[PDB]
């Protein structure tokens, strides 16, 4: 019984951790590569 | 330069190679004579290829049989099948064909498992 | 401590009743995963006729090359009619005959 | 198409494949001319221009 | 295929589901059953003559069924094939019995 | 013929006494050398048949891509050549034009089937062995090397019984049973 | 496996755990043995050697 | 037929390797088919090669069960041999009886002194299709191995929560009519392969009013097998539990019969990987 409970709580924990870190990596990539490409788009017109 | 004829007999996992060549009349199984084949109540199973057709067939050839595998009764059955088809094959090759198929008629009328083993089994009912 | 695999699930009344009404829904909706028992154009009709003739000649010489061990074509439930005629007239030319019935049966008449 | 019989079919397909292929493929390699000798390709061109 | 020599007609055509080429056939005495054996299939195809269907396919040879015959008295099927084996099938009457002879 | 000097080689450029244009690069000679074909017209009698298959696949590809006459006849021809062994696989229909070939029909011969079945050491020795009359397919002996051995019928290429070659491989593995003649 | 437990009750308490040797060969406790008290059967990735030490990391 | 079945295996796995090899041609042929469908440009690798286009003229007229069962999927009903391990106990012989009642067209064979090589040879030359080998542990049946015979696949399962129709009560006889089947959430490709394995050993095409159902319900890699009879009443369906119930777990699927154990494995249960207990149908 404790086998099944511990394995399922572990898998829930790890599948939440992957979601959280992929979320913050993708928002840092998207909404700041927007600003990096915006600045290089306003540095190639200088 | 000498006539020689090799045949094989087989039962369940026994095997018996018989070499028949033109000789003095001596029949040997595993180096010992044919009269020392155990378990001695199946010695007449070994003896019946000889006595079915008479010892005058054997009086000029000399057979030797190497037997391997199986148990006691598998070994005596492979020995008798090797003796039978070895004598028939020697008579086909170096003696006349009339005597060859007279020997075939004698062994087949006694039991054709002296010449053809039951090879592939079973049946899916 | 950590454990290797999830243990074999114990079979309680809750999982038997969830299994059973899964079957009840499938069996009243008749959703079963069973096995299942198994005019054109003038230019197009003449193109078809040309490659029909070509395919028949080619199959003939492939069979006489293959020394007629081959594998046959599948099947065609065709439809052939037969007129009602004496089997004297359905024979070969010789002085005799072999049967004098008619080529259609009483029930076919 | 589903109604175009032989030679118009093969050349319609060849025409379409060349036209779709010319966008991304190299200009040196999409239109390969047939290896025709000099004195008869010049002759073909002269009579065709006539 | 069956030929009636009275109206000169082909009244039955028996085919297998496999499209193989048959090289020997044998008919029952009371022509209920026609069997035929190929040189590339190892089975013996048994069709009924009244209903045209394939009644069964007898398997058990491990070589091409070279020749077939039906015994004209007790109606047993003797087949014989290139696996050095003749083989006697009691087909009719609840038995379905096979007897191999090497 | 005398390894022409330079002005001669410039003045007569098309002269060649061995390789002509109608020879097509001596492929009759070259694939009959590869597969050890005995008589001279077997390449071209196979080439007529490759021409017929490729003509039919051409005319049969010229039909519209959807119609069932085209699809059915391409599949019939494809299964026919695969079961005859001329094709290697019935995957795509461009095998009917690309990969049907006199060398394919020749690889399906009997000495080549012998060699690929390891029943001889080379195609010349397979030709010698079946000219010498050792090889049967099924029950009956085959004597000419041109015999074409289809996919079902290459399970029956054996030697004849009483052949000295069958005797010597059985007695190499000293399994020779002199009861049944070999 | 010989002695990391003292009895079949302890092995029953620790069935199904993941163990490993010092050579990284993973494995798992399968069943408490019957005849010696603290011994058990474990199934590993491949054939471990007699010179190894199995290991159950716990907290 | 030994030579013929050997080279038929040889040719089939040659064709298998060829298709996985040149199945890039299938997809770039599909690419230029859809590019002629919607008139969009062709990528550079396909635009520069003249061979695939003049082969596309021929290949334009090209275009569900899997490779082992395809030749006779719905045509011929199966023939199934059910056998036990060796010197079986009495509850294992009762279980083999119950399994041959589970599958129609299944006979039961007595096992003893049957080498599994010549049992495979005898089976596949007397023309059966499936072989179900049962393994016990002091009465309790622990494994079953399903073998499809024209050099097909063997799926080995272990059975877990076994209750038997003998061991309940004297409840009567079974139905033995051709049953319907229920296959629940076999979602992955291995689940579909196992669905094909498991359902091609029932007779094809049951009746629409056939009153016997037998369900394989995947619940976390544990295929729960139950068997039922029913009668459709005026408000719902009343389900009655006939026949044995268990849970089978697939632990191996290889691509030959039982006799070799040199077959190329399609899927065997990776038990001691680091991510062993995270995914299903792993």
């Amino acid at each position: 019984f404790e086998a099944r409970q511990r394995i399922e709580e572990k898998n829930k924990e790890s599948s939440d951790y992957h979601a959280k870190m992929a979320h913050i990596v993708n928002t840092i990539n998207t909404e700041e590569g927007a600003e990096k490409n915006k600045y290089e788009r306003e540095r190639k017109l200088r | 330069a000498v006539p020689s004829v090799q045949t094989f007999g087989k039962k369940k996992s026994a095997t018996a190679v018989a070499h028949v060549k033109a000789g003095k009349g001596l029949i040997k199984v595993n180096g010992s004579p044919i009269t020392l084949v155990e378990p001695e109540i199946l010695r007449f199973k070994v003896y019946e290829p000889l006595l079915l057709v008479g010892l005058d067939k054997f009086s000029n050839i000399d057979i030797r049989v190497r037997v391997t595998g199986g148990g006691h009764v598998s070994q005596v059955y492979a020995i008798r099948q090797a003796i039978a088809k070895g004598l028939v094959a020697y008579h086909q090759k170096y003696v006349d064909e009339q005597s060859k198929n007279e020997l075939k008629k004698a062994f087949t009328s006694y039991d054709r498992t002296l010449l053809i083993a039951d090879s592939r089994r079973p049946e899916p009912k | 401590f950590d454990r290797t695999a999830k243990p074999v699930p114990v079979i309680t009344s809750e999982v038997t009743e969830s299994l059973e009404d899964m079957i009840r829904r499938r069996i009243q909706d008749s959703n079963f995963d069973d096995l299942q028992r198994r005019a054109l154009s003038e230019e197009l009709q003449k193109a078809h006729s040309e490659i029909s003739e070509l395919y028949a000649n080619l199959v003939y010489k492939l069979d006489v090359l293959s020394s007629v061990h081959f594998v046959p074509k599948p099947a065609s439930t065709s439809l052939e009619i037969r007129v009602e005629t004496p089997t004297i007239s359905m024979e070969d030319a010789q002085p005799l005959y072999m049967s004098n019935a008619s080529s259609l049966a009483p029930q076919e008449i | 198409d589903d109604q175009v019989i032989g030679k118009a079919r093969s050349r319609t397909l060849e025409m379409r494949l060349n036209r779709l292929s010319r966008v991304n493929g190299h200009q040196d390699k999409i239109n390969k001319l047939e290896k025709v000798p000099m004195h008869i390709r010049r002759g073909m061109i002269d009579k065709h221009v006539k | 295929r069956a030929w009636d020599l009275i109206r000169y007609r082909n009244f039955r055509t028996f085919t297998g589901t496999e499209r193989i080429q048959f090289n020997c056939l044998a008919v029952d005495p009371s022509g209920e059953v026609v069997c035929a054996g190929s040189l590339d299939n190892f089975d013996i195809h048994v069709w009924s003559v009244q209903t045209g269907q394939l009644l069964d396919a007898l398997s058990g040879h491990e070589g091409p069924v070279s020749c077939l015959s039906f015994s004209q008295e007790n109606s047993v099927l003797a087949s014989a094939s290139w696996d050095k084996t003749i083989r006697i099938w009691s087909i009719f009457g609840r038995s379905q019995q096979v007897e191999p002879i090497e | 013929v005398r390894k022409l000097k330079h002005h001669e080689q410039k003045l007569l450029k098309k002269v060649d006494f061995l390789e002509w244009k109608q020879d097509q690069g001596h492929r009759d000679t070259q694939v009959m050398r590869t597969y050890h074909i005995q008589n001279r017209e077997d390449y071209h009698k196979y080439n007529r048949i490759c021409g017929d298959i490729r003509r039919l696949a051409n005319k049969l590809s010229l039909l519209p891509p959807t119609d069932p006459f085209r699809r059915k006849h391409e599949q019939l021809l494809l299964d026919k050549l695969y079961a005859m062994g001329v094709l290697t696989t019935k995957s795509k229909i461009s095998d009917l034009e690309n990969k049907v070939t006199v060398s394919a029909i020749c690889r399906r011969r009997l000495p080549v089937i012998m060699h690929r079945l390891k029943m001889a050491e080379t195609i010349q020795d397979a030709v010698k062995f079946i000219e010498q009359g050792h090889v049967r397919v099924g029950p009956n002996l085959i004597n000419d090397p041109a015999y074409l051995v289809t996919r079902n019928m290459e399970d029956y290429v054996t030697w004849v019984d009483n052949s000295k070659i069958k005797k010597t491989l059985l007695r190499y593995r000293n399994q020779i049973d002199d009861f049944d003649f070999s | 496996i010989k002695d990391m437990f003292s009895s079949a009750m302890e092995v029953a308490r620790f069935e199904g755990a993941q163990i490993k040797t010092v050579s990284g060969i993973r494995g798992e406790i399968k069943r408490a043995l019957s005849k010696p008290e603290g011994h058990y059967r474990a199934a590993f990735e491949d054939k471990i050697l007699m010179s190894d030490i199995v290991i159950l990391r716990s907290w | 037929m030994l030579r013929r079945q050997a080279r038929e295996r040889r040719e089939y796995l040659y064709r298998k390797a060829q298709e996985l090899q040149d199945s890039q041609l299938q997809q770039k042929r599909q690419i230029i088919k859809q590019a002629l469908a919607q008139g969009k440009p062709l990528p550079k690798e396909l635009a520069e090669d003249e061979s695939l286009q003049k082969d596309f003229r021929y290949d334009q007229s090209l275009k569900q069960v899997d490779d082992e069962y395809a030749a006779t999927s719905g045509i011929m009903d199966p023939r199934i041999i059910v056998t036990t391990s060796r010197d079986p106990s009495t509850r294992l012989s009762q279980f083999a009886k119950e399994i041959k009642l589970l599958f129609p067209n299944a006979v039961r064979l007595n096992r003893g002194n049957y080498v599994m090589p010549n049992l495979v040879d005898a089976c596949k030359k007397s023309g059966t299709t499936d072989l179900v080998v049962l393994h016990e542990h002091r009465g309790v049946p622990t494994s079953l191995t399903i073998s499809h015979f024209p050099h097909g696949p063997t799926a080995q399962f272990s059975l877990h929560n076994v209750v038997m129709r003998h061991d309940i009560i004297n409840a009567g006889n079974q139905s033995e009519v051709n049953p319907h089947l229920i296959f629940d959430n076999f979602t992955t490709a291995l689940g579909k392969r196992v669905v094909c394995i498991l359902k091609h050993l029932f007779n094809a095409g049951p009746k629409k009013d056939s009153e016997r159902v037998i369900t394989f319900a995947n619940r976390g890699d544990f295929i729960s097998v139950r068997q039922h009879v029913y009668v459709r009443t005026r408000e719902g369906v009343e389900i009655a539990e006939v026949g044995p119930r268990f849970e089978m777990r697939l632990f191996e699927l290889r691509l030959g019969t039982l006799e070799n154990k040199d077959a190329d494995v399609e899927w065997q249960l990776r038990r001691f990987i680091r991510t062993a207990n995270k995914k299903d149908y792993l």
